[PDB]
């Protein structure tokens, strides 16, 4: 007869859900000191981290109930509040702000974007008031009723934390890494859609290093896709999910500020400085975003070509701008510099295709505009908001694209012109365009199992 | 090799190596500390941040207590300090009505598991009492 | 000879840190309770109480460290829960204050207050001036020598907190389990005195299910005894112990703040709201409460009774109203409907016994305190939001606390009056059943087999 | 059936024994803590931080006594043995009751009481008469 | 008698090590656990969080050492047992000290520092034998 | 030869750990809210136990030792903890109008204690109170040129008040090491900080150390009893402090011979402000007597122990110290919960080619920037009655002045440091290893 064995070490695991460790590269920590990701995920890697073989294993996996994205979310959460919780308070800005127009070599597009401002400050003498004065843009300040009187934004819903100002929010490596008893199955099939079986997959204890980018209505630094363009809905046909658009290829990003800006300090109160926007030097000129016209109208024909295998083969496709809302989700938001661009990408999209090619279209460059605000309530939140300090100088990044979000307009019962716009994604879906191909799986390795041996007695 | 000597790959084959599976589960808590301690100025940051202190230390003492009642469970089955341990309970066909042959070739460890996992819990029960038998078999034996 | 035994089920007295669990985690509350945020942990659906057979242990309630646990874990939930919410310090300016007259009874003449006062509202630059309706009990006069000037009492030395209005402080019921390596016994004797041996002894993992309830006078929503009416004040001969009277049946008490009141919300900071009283709608009438007449009578009939058990038959059994002091102790105080009662009970505890035979109500006036300062911890308070509407709450007055005043030169008659002020009786009422215990399963013994 | 039979007698503990020893890890701190992640209350964990640190030393306090443990039965020559038998010969002055044989009546928690002291003594000779042991097996390998 | 016989020659100090061995768990962290909540004002300290978690991760770190050195010696077989040969040869490489004066005339220290860069070589060349062995015991209890 | 694992190994490796606090006598006598019996609640062994290890010889290293830097942290941490709930005194910064105090007042004070007053806030907001107060000179600063003034720490970070009950008076201090380390205590006479040492012994926790925070002589420490011992990382190197302990402890006698007067004032609900209210007597400034030929006698023995590291064939100088702040330039020190700031030019004024009492100046500072940090400042209450502390110098911090003067004169000034090296003064005997049980051996003898 067959007898039991228990035995330990055995190769099992189960889908669980855990506390993952974050840990930056050691050259991360070794500069970027006054970074907050090299701060907190100061814990170098392996520098050269081992993979598993494939072992013949398929194994199931689900983007859309992927624990990691919660679990990334939640940590950067709590890694910007406590990194803004030591810095100054600015509740005394909450007054009477008395502004003007700017009127200094301002182009005819920033005519009122920029407002002179000035105000009774405290000191550090609290029966002392010094009265100042500073720049800020429209989208800070609000009237009152009605040079002209205004407040603050963040004054009619919460107080408002400055940033401290040699913290560094860039993006870095990140490798999200597994505790121990614990493992992460990567998959690596070409094409993975997901919500799926994969064939090719491999475990690790340590992601491939994903930066933790924000932006909301296009990614902006990231992994390309393996070929051709991928297509990834929780349900293409819910008419209320991200489509999560990621490209073989990247496209290229001019982004800048071009106004010679300049910092003016105020003395808040004991150890407390204000960092004021001061006088910009020189003429003045909106923020811009320049696409290569070329490539963009390239990668959105491939994206027509993908998306129609999922629709009709001879269906019309449509891009449209965005809908309205608020100006988080209507507008391409992201971090450039220290500073914050909201730029219209009305620019882009814009577009119909019936054979193929652009119906509307045909070394040449798409301008977007980009207001720049600020006062930044991130992350959807309704308290807490915000205050970046200006950034002396002029402002360039050099950005990718490496993936859209998409929304699907429903539109009627009859499909004439199914359109896409650009999808107000949640932050999760930022990092679920990176954090897919990965499963955390706990190890289970006890088991038992019959054998022809029994224990001698 | 690796972290998983070829996981799912065969029943038979896969208990060839299985030390390195027994090992992790506190190579890994200790090699984490260790690439804790080799780096300092980090323990200050993430000690003031009360939060991810607590997280990674309840992350450890649950690993501490996962691997304590593995070795618990497999003491009370008679089997301290040994990865492959025959027992004296009968298989049950009703667990499983395979032969040898069928399940430790032709079968991946993952489907084994999931093959017989509703009736778990009773397996370990019957080895519990098997155990206390013997013990006390074994104070008669003392007691000649 | 020598046997080590592990596993053996051997027993210390000993004290650690239990942990909480919500009855079913029901999520008809909401509301951020209190009581369901914290003991997040889901209790037992079908907990598995074990019997002991042949097991006479002892308990001590009076030495229970249970007591000081939940005592010390309420006070450090309430603070958590208080802790994130608005800060009333711009609030404490001076009030200029006029007498309610507008369609008020004879008993509330005085007791509300219209005050008007400055506030700094939304920007730094602006003073809003607003209103409020204040109970006296808050409120202090200043500057008496020369409608007049007043103050709220926390202004003297003490920072005052509001109570977030969306968190509820209903007292859901909670069982306490002990951690791995303990157990908790319980006691069943229907009979059991408070302290000594006691028999029928079982043991769980989880306490059958507290309710928090905070009452200084009365103790509410607790548990019955079975055996008639239950007396535990240690040995009650020393008259300076209170005595806690748990009772056979319940008795009904119906509280009520009859008022149609209305909340008035104010902005102070940029997020931070203030909840004013607003103008009562309709009448305003005295808070009071209406108790069970012929069945307190009988109650307190047992109760006279029962403490003739231990002082004898031939004695006088005086009950008389308590003795001054501060209002938290010399009223009922308690938490209905999210407000804040005190209620005078001389109406109760007036009566002689010296009985030789060995539809009515009875209605408690009420004051409403707002401000409120909890466990007699000065330096902090929280002011409890009004709260509009009609609040009723009817609940069941399961035992009471009585202190015993000396003997005089005769000794010939026991007066009795109501005590309480430490909240830990309270607790004591429903933990004088269990005992933690610390489980040390490694003995020795000896045996006829010896090692090889 | 935990703690059951704690006053039947010393000698029908039987299986009880184990039914005490998993109770002290097995279940009992991990179903407990998938009972307390399940409701995703993590966050009132981490937030209320005395909470978690109480917790927190619950955890590790017993995991710290069942170490204990562990170690004194390693000690003594019995890890992995819920009943072993030893060489040390056991003294009237521990406990002169031998006009009748224990576990007869006797229960636990009382004859605990009796044998609460000499206990130290008892546990330095279980050590010793273990070292020797070691000592001996060492010498007579290749002897 | 903790590190009483330290700086004792090898052998000589092999008769203590049960004291040695004792007081990495439990006598130092049991006791210290037991003596930190003595006294009262308990709060004193458990509202500092700082402080706590300090402790927390000490506790966890000694605990999680000695976890690794009961692992280590269950993994290359003959666990709980303080002394306990192999069957893995010693080669020259190591030092070649075949001298008498291994077990004479030099102290544990020194023997340490001798053979620091040889430790892993011995520890997989363990786990290696405790595989062939316990590959050995199943197949010969199945013929 | 097979190999053997034995487990229970008395090695040891040197290591970094959490040491944890512990005190004695903390039954009844240090129940006064002081800070250290608070924080140090573990009780220490009523009988400590010390292990000598024979034959044991190890090498230390006071300079690199960690101990140190675990002990600075946590005395920053818990004076910081200490603070914290304690009331904040951002209303005093307002501005402060001042006159001199002429009343009965020495001809050395004048100026140094000025009788100030300002508006401040009340119980309730809309009401203020013009109060009085006297401040010492070094916490108060003229602007505006003519009588206004201001608070130093105005312009560079809030001032918390330490609550008036806490008490930071120095007690003994057991430092216990964890499970898996231990304490070696060296036990080398005439130990020169660095290097082999035998007679070594082990302990779980060390002896008591009063935590005396002093910045130019080391007070209330331990005596090196065979003979003066100068201890430095590096002699040749300037740059390295050079802590001297002696074998006799010298006496100073330092007082405040003040009748203080303390008012109590609310600045809010629930905030209570203390101010120097008045000096019922007369004024006369805080100063220090330190026995005159003890000293010289001192000075004697140190002068023929840095002739033997330097050489007996050159002149050997003391000079009093160099500029820079109070903190460095003058002997701060706390004395009965006051602050003291002493000049020591009265000491270290001599030359050695080949009843009397020295009386040191001493000023009185409240508003301090604890162990040199910039974004705190505490304010220390004022302290009724007369203040004196009697107080044994055992060991001093020297810097050699750094030119060559052509290798004729060496001249040693007490420039103080860093505040490590105090404790370095108790704490180079010691040093934490942690235990490594598990080792191999060779044997006669194989499993079977
Ligand atoms: C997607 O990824 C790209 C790159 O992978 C990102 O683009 C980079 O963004 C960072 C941060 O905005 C840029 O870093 C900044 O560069 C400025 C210009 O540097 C040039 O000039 C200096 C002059 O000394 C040279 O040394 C340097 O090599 C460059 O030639 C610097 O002036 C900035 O410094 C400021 O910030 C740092 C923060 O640590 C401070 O220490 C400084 O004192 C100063 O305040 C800063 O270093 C980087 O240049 C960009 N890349 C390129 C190629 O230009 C995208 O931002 C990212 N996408 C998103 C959405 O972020
Ligand atoms: C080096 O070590 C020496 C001692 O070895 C320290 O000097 C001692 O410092 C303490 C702390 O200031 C002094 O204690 C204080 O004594 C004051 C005077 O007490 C007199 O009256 C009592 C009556 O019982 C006598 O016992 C005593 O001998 C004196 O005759 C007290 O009034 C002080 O009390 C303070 O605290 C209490 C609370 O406990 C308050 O209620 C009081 O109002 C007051 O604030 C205090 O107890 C001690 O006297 C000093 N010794 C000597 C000999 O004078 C040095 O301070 C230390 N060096 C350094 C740098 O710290
Ligand atoms: C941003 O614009 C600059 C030009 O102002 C681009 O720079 C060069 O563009 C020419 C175009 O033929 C290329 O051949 C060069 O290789 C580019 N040089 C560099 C250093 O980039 C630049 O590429 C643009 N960047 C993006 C992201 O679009
Ligand atoms: C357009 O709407 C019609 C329904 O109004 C869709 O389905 C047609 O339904 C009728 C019902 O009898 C069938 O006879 C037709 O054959 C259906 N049409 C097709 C194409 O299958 C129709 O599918 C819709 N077309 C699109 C493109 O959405
Ligand atoms: C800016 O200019 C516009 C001109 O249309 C004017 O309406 C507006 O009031 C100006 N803003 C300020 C702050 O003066
Ligand atoms: C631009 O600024 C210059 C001074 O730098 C000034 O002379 C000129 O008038 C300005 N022009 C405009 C259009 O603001
Ligand atoms: C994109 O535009 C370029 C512009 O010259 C054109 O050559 C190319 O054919 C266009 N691609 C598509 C798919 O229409
Ligand atoms: C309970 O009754 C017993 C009976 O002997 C007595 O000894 C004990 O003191 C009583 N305790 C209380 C609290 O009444
Ligand atoms: C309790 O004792 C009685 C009489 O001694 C006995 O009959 C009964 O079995 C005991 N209960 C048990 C063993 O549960």
């Amino acid at each position: 007869n067959l007898w039991v064995t228990v035995y330990y070490g055995v190769p099992v695991w189960k889908d669980a859900e855990t506390t993952l460790f974050c840990a930056s590269d050691a050259k991360a920590y070794e500069t970027k000191k006054h970074n907050v990701w090299a701060t907190h995920c100061c814990v170098p890697t392996d520098p050269n981290p081992q993979e598993i073989h494939l072992e013949n294993v398929t194994e199931e996996f689900n983007m859309w109930k992927n624990n990691m994205v919660e679990q990334m979310h939640t940590d950067i959460i709590s890694l910007w509040d406590q990194s803004l919780k030591p810095c100054v308070k600015l509740t005394p800005l909450c007054v009477t702000l008395q502004c003007t127009n700017v009127t200094n070599n301002i182009t005819d597009d920033m005519r009122g974007e920029l407002k002179n401002c000035s105000f009774n400050m405290t000191t550090e003498l609290r029966d002392k008031k010094q009265k100042v004065y500073s720049l800020f843009y429209r989208l800070d300040v609000v009237q009152i009723n009605e040079n002209k009187e205004y407040r603050l934004i963040n004054c009619n819903t919460s107080a408002i934390t400055q940033a401290c100002p040699k913290v560094s929010f860039e993006p870095i490596p990140i490798h999200y890494c597994a505790p121990a008893g614990f493992a992460i199955l990567k998959c690596k099939d070409k094409k993975f859609n997901g919500t799926g079986p994969c064939t090719n997959v491999s475990t690790v204890q340590c992601t491939h290093g994903i930066k933790p980018v924000v932006s909301t209505q296009l990614l902006l630094n990231g992994s390309l896709a393996e070929e051709e363009v991928i297509i990834r809905s929780e349900n293409i046909t819910n008419n209320a999910k991200n489509i999560l658009v990621q490209l073989n290829e990247s496209v290229q990003i001019n982004c800048t500020r071009p106004n010679n800006n300049t910092r003016k300090s105020i003395r808040i109160g004991p150890g407390q400085w204000f960092y004021a926007t001061g006088d910009i030097i020189g003429d003045i000129r909106q923020a811009h975003c320049n696409v290569s016209k070329a490539t963009w109208n390239e990668t959105l024909g491939k994206v027509v070509k993908q998306l129609r295998k999922h629709f009709g083969n001879n269906t019309i496709i449509r891009f449209a701008n965005s809908s309205g809302g608020d100006l988080e989700v209507t507008t391409h938001s992201f971090n450039c510099g220290g500073e914050f661009f909201y730029c219209n990408t009305s620019g882009l999209f814009n577009s119909t295709w019936i054979s193929n090619t652009s119906v509307q279209g045909s070394n040449d460059s798409i301008t977007l505009p980009c207001r720049i605000k600020q006062i930044i309530n991130m992350w959807q939140r309704i308290g807490q908001a915000m205050y970046a300090p200006p950034i002396q100088g002029v402002i360039r990044c050099v950005s990718n694209i490496t993936g859209l979000i998409l929304t699907r307009d429903g539109g009627s019962t009859n499909s004439t012109t199914e359109t896409f716009r650009p999808g107000g994604g949640d932050m999760r879906d930022n990092w679920r365009s990176e954090l897919y191909k990965y499963k955390v799986v706990k190890i289970e390795p006890l088991g038992v199992a019959p054998t022809r041996c029994k224990r001698r007695v | 090799l690796g972290f998983l000597g070829a996981a799912g790959s065969t029943m038979g084959a896969a208990s060839m190596t299985l030390t390195v599976q027994a090992r992790n589960l506190l190579s890994g808590i200790v090699q984490q500390q260790s690439n804790l301690l080799r780096a300092p100025e980090c323990q200050q940051h993430l000690l003031k941040l009360t939060v991810w202190g607590i997280k990674q230390l309840q992350a450890r003492v649950l690993a501490v207590e996962r691997y304590l009642r593995d070795q618990q469970l497999l003491g009370i089955w008679g089997c301290s300090g040994k990865l492959i341990c025959c027992t004296n309970v009968p298989w049950n066909s009703t667990w499983s009505n395979r032969n040898l042959s069928e399940i430790w070739d032709n079968m991946t460890w993952l489907q084994w598991d999931k093959e017989i996992s509703n009736y778990t819990q009773i397996i370990y029960g019957l080895l519990e009492e098997s155990q206390n038998q013997q013990e006390k078999n074994e104070q008669d034996l003392l007691a000649l």
